């Protein structure tokens, strides 16, 4: 990154934190023309520079020539016993389109000394997508309720050039779209799980005229502020939940993968609330709930697609995005 | 022996099997037997043209049989262009069939087969046939190497058969998007019959003048260029770029394809730039070449050989820049 973290920085040095920095001077890499930094010398602002996910996918490639690293997981490292994933559905169309968003510019203009405010707002354009539900059905023959990880991807089923990728070159490209713990009680049952719900997203920030009349009138009569109601802003919005999509539709694979909840989560407490963000952004003032790699079971080469065939805690479906123009 | 039957299956015989001695008795006996040379009253020039080439085969000067032809080649276009001109002299059918019988079987096969085709065009003999599509007499020049090979597997081991053809390059190649337009069979025949309809190389000495030649040159490439380019907006690519003689050739090609004698057509790498061709011309010729039509262009006129001027400021002057490119 590096970090406070590293044993060594002297010898290392700070790759990903120095890189955006020559990113964000080569408009005047030797100060000459006394340009202010780049955007992508901000977090506020670095992604909106293409070289930002040109510089994160090297960054990324060094990562991978160490999880490329480890020996391919077997049937038995990754086989549930007793957990069978029947069929993965969803309920509700997979539909985006965007719609308008509006936020205050009142704190960038300058106010005088006994001048009146004036509302002042911007309206960004922003993807969104519908709500929809999972319906996992999962057969446990365990003997009794246990805990699981549901872990849920989406991943691409032919590249821009309409070639079929493999589940080893598919797996590098998904995106996580949810990670939870469930009890599933023995026997066949449908789990339901909302896309609403997602550990890996958080709703749109409520807005400093909503926060400021809320705080003053609670503190005004008396009344307990509680905004318990609220999430973090750590986390993919929801309403990126899902990719754009085409207008004519796209097809994907939903690849869903129950994994024995009591082994990832143990040293921890599996079915307490972690939060609502905390695929990525973890759970504030806690230890990190999963005990898998980051990634888990994708994070791994995948040689062998008969491996992943075979374990019958692991399912993949078909699913279509659309686009609504 | 003048109608359209027999002249029509004349033609197909001299066609069939174009790589071997003639397999048909009758025009076996006049390539042995007929003389070019033996009545001048056959030719509407009192036989020039018969001696002109006979002296050239005579001399042992022609291209020999079994190689490659290209009609850009100076040579070999002036000797195709020999038989041409005895073919283009003869009066009478039986003139046209014997010369052309005679010299198939002493002249390189694609020297004959284009010159047979611009003899039937461009005689009032040849009124009314029908020439065989070029991709079955030459097969070669439309077909790419692979099924060539499986032909080559069914001639050796004596069974019948039909093979696909599926497009040059791989997915991974955006430019094969595409490959159905250029690659097309009939495309290719519009193309090599369109020059021989109006071949660069006429002389109104020939007979007759081909009415606003140069600027048909223009249009039919102006709508192969516009045709292409409406393939790749169809198929999500941008439009072609144009050549620059100082500029890299972005999209290289491999053809996958072979000459019956001199071997497979030579692939071009991706992102070169162009190199001086011994014995052809240098790229800065190309670059000078460039500048002067532009000249012309420019001053609204063409310069003659005594640097008098040739107005292009009127609707001839299309066709006299199509003459001069
Ligand atoms: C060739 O194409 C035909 C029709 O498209 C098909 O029936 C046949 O199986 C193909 N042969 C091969 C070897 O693909
Ligand atoms: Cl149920
Ligand atoms: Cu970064
Ligand atoms: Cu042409
Ligand atoms: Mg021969
Ligand atoms: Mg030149
Ligand atoms: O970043
Ligand atoms: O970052």
């Amino acid at each position: 990154e590096s970090s406070m973290y590293s044993p060594n920085a002297q010898y290392y040095g700070s790759l990903h934190n120095t890189a955006h920095v020559m990113l964000g001077r080569q408009g005047d890499p030797h100060g000459k023309f006394n340009l202010p930094p780049g955007v992508m010398e901000h977090f506020e602002t670095a992604t909106r520079d293409p070289s930002f996910f040109r510089l994160h996918k090297y960054m990324d490639n060094i990562f991978k020539k160490h999880t490329d690293s480890f020996p391919p997981y077997t049937h038995d490292d990754l086989e549930f016993a007793g957990m069978a994933v029947d069929g993965v559905a969803i309920d509700g169309e997979l539909i985006t389109f965007f719609d308008e968003f509006q936020y205050s510019l009142i704190n960038a203009v300058d106010s005088g000394e006994s001048i009146e405010d004036v509302e002042i707002n911007a309206r960004v354009h922003r993807l969104n997508h519908k709500e929809f539900t999972y319906k996992i059905t999962v057969s446990n023959s365990i003997g009794s309720d246990h805990l699981a990880t549901f872990r849920i991807f989406l991943c691409p089923i032919e590249d821009n050039n309409g070639i079929t990728l493999t589940l080893d070159k598919e797996r590098w490209l998904c995106i996580e779209l949810d990670k939870f713990f469930q009890k599933v009680p023995s026997g066949t049952h449908t789990i339901h799980r909302s896309s609403k719900d997602s550990s890996v997203t958080v709703p749109d920030m409520p807005s400093f005229h909503s926060l400021k009349e809320q705080a003053d009138n609670a503190v005004n009569g008396g009344s307990d502020l509680d905004l318990s109601a609220y999430e973090r802003s750590c986390g993919i919005p929801e309403r990126m939940l899902l990719p754009k999509s085409k207008p004519e539709g796209m097809e994907f694979n939903l690849f869903v993968a129950v994994t024995d909840g009591d082994k990832d989560t143990e040293g921890h407490n599996g079915d307490h609330d972690h939060g609502g963000t905390h695929a990525q952004c973890g759970v504030h003032g806690e230890a990190y709930p999963d005990n898998r790699p980051l990634g888990y079971p994708l994070e791994r080469r995948i040689p062998d697609e008969r491996v992943f065939d075979g374990v019958p805690n692991i399912k993949h479906v078909v699913v279509k995005i659309v686009h609504h123009p | 022996a003048s109608s359209t039957a027999h002249k029509q299956q004349d033609i197909n015989h001299l066609l069939d099997k174009i790589y071997e001695d003639t397999k048909y008795p009758d025009l076996q006996e006049i390539a042995k037997n007929f003389n070019p040379l033996g009545d001048t009253s056959m030719y509407n020039d009192q036989g020039a043209a018969a001696e002109v080439l006979m002296k050239e085969l005579n001399d042992h000067r022609l291209l020999e049989q079994h190689h490659w032809y290209s009609l850009f080649n100076a040579r070999q276009r002036e000797e195709a262009l020999m038989l041409f001109a005895v073919l283009n002299q003869c009066k009478v059918w039986y003139c046209f069939r014997n010369n052309a019988a005679y010299f198939r079987e002493q002249m390189n096969e694609g020297e004959f087969v284009y010159a047979l085709y611009v003899g039937v065009i461009h005689s009032k003999l040849g009124d009314g046939i029908v020439l065989p599509p070029l991709y079955e007499i030459t097969p070669h020049m439309f077909t790419n190497s692979e099924v060539i090979d499986k032909a080559y597997s069914a001639k050796m081991t004596q069974k019948a058969g039909t093979f696909n053809v599926s497009f040059t390059g791989t997915k991974k190649n955006k430019e094969q998007r595409v490959a159905y337009f250029g690659e097309d069979i009939g495309m290719n025949i519009h193309h090599v019959t369109w020059h021989m309809d109006f071949p660069f190389w006429w002389q109104d000495s020939y007979g007759n003048h081909l009415d606003r030649k140069g600027e048909l040159f223009f249009w039919v490439h102006h709508q192969l260029t516009a045709r292409f380019d409406f393939e790749r907006l169809s198929n999500w690519l941008d439009p072609v770029d144009e050549l620059h003689w100082d500029r890299i050739i972005r999209e290289g090609f491999a053809p996958l394809t072979s000459y019956k004698y001199g071997g497979e057509f030579p692939v071009r790498p991706d992102n070169i730039h162009f190199e001086d061709v011994d014995g052809v011309a240098h790229v800065h010729d190309m670059e000078i070449t460039e500048n002067r039509i532009y000249e012309a262009i420019d001053h609204g006129y063409i310069t003659a050989t005594d640097g008098h001027t040739i107005d292009i400021r009127q609707p001839k002057g299309i066709e006299l820049l199509g003459d001069i490119i």
